[PDB]
This record gives C-alpha cells, structure tokens and sequence, in this order.
C-alpha cells in the first residue's frame, strides 16, 4: 500500500514529463486506472 | 525544461492523435443541413514518419457515434446521431 | 485507506466518459494528486 | 453515444496537441532536414460555430526541444529549437 501509494504519487507528479500543458494519452490514463485498482486491491 | 531528443521522437511519431475534423469533411454530400458543432474531436493518424517515401496510415479503424445539431432554413434545430470513423492503430507505410 | 482508494478509483474511472481512446487534460487529474497526498500520513 | 453538450464543449476553440512540421515554424531553416520532421505543440484548434469568428490565442509560452538537423553534406547535429505554444484561446472576429 504505502510504497504503491508513494509510487503512484511520484508517477502522477511527473506524469507530464517535459510535456507541460499537454494532454495525457488514454494509454497512460488506463495504466493509472490499473495502478490505482492494484493499489486498492493492495491496502 | 528542454525536451530530450528521445522524447520528441517518441511523441511525434505516427500514431492516433485527437484531431478536430470538420463534419463536412466526413459528410461531404450533405446539402440539406449545417452542423453544430461544425467540427468533432476524432482519433486520427498523425505525426511524422521522418522519410518522405513513408506516410502515416491507419491499420485499425472503428466508429464513434455523437449527437450533432443539424440546422436547416425555416425549421427548428434537430439533434441527431452521426457516426464517424476512428483510427485505433497507425503505421508508416510506403506511399 | 482502501475506502478512499475505492472513491478515487471511481472518480478516475469517471473521467473517460464516452471519450474512448481519447487523451485527458492533466488538470482533470488534480483531484487525485491532492487526495493521494491526503492518504500518506493519514492512510 | 456522445451527448451533444459533451461533443460541443470538446470541439470548441481550445489548445489541442497539434503535430506541426518544423518548416512551418522555421521557414528560413529549409536548408536542413529535421528529424523528427514534425513536433507536437499545443495550438488553438476546434470550432467557433460562426463563420465570422476564428479561434486565436490569448496566452502563449515557449517550449524548447532537442531536434536532429542535417545539412545533406555534413554529419547529424542535435540542437535546441524553441516553439511557440498556445495556453488559452478565444473565438474572436476575423474583421
């Protein structure tokens, strides 16, 4: 939970990379949804 | 702050991108109506193949249905379903 | 923590709407960034 | 089905990721071949739903990218290039 939470935090914070103001590809949203679901099942 | 070469190359390369497409480009034989909105957001192949002999073309397609307002002289606005072609996968292919 | 995560999974699942395959604006993820900070020392 | 108000709002004049050929931005650098040949930029797009209006920027910024540049004689160089971004857009009268 804690480390998976910290991981998702750091991924969301960094999510733009250098692409400031750019939309987040659907694939990345699905990856986040999967990570958040795996984080719910963890915890 | 500088976008590294590797990142520019990955994000520019031929792939489906949200594209604002004029409905008349999809329904060129519509004579009766004008549309609101006039454009729709569609996923369409775009970006570059970095070879003037290559072009970015769809290899997988699907449809999306949207409610569009259809406006005609001397009558009320209609709202009706219209279907548009989506690109799901793209490849750089010889012209 | 698992309850908060359920809420956020639902909210994240809510962003796509009918826009299958479409990117999202990074602004639409702010709720999640704020909420995962609120789960660190909390959860 | 995408409901009318969802289509209308997503189509309306706003910054969209737009794949722009570098020669459009650097028309005076056509002695070079750029790789990639296009870059993804945020640029006003979508529709104003009024032939009298155009979608124009009201807030702008710059982004710097590493781009490969080739004189057909010498070797590949990788150099920074700056591009104008659009951060906010409005429908404004053409005239």
């Amino acid at each position: 939970c804690a480390a998976e939470l910290a991981a998702l935090e750091a991924e969301l914070a960094a999510l733009e990379g250098p692409w400031k103001g750019y939309p987040i590809p659907y694939g990345k949203l699905q990856f986040l949804i999967k990570k958040l679901k795996q984080l719910k099942v963890a915890c | 702050e500088v976008v590294k070469f590797m990142d520019v190359y990955q994000r520019s390369y031929c792939h489906p991108i949200e594209t604002l497409v004029d409905i008349f480009q999809e329904y060129p034989d519509e004579i009766e109506y004008i549309f609101k909105p006039s454009c729709v957001p569609l996923m369409r192949c775009g970006g570059c193949c970095n070879d003037e002999g290559l072009e970015c073309v769809p290899t997988e397609e699907s449809n999306i249905t949207m409610q569009i307002m259809r406006i005609k002289p001397h009558q009320g606005q209609h709202i009706g379903e219209m279907s548009f072609l989506q690109h799901n996968k793209c490849e750089c292919r010889p012209k």
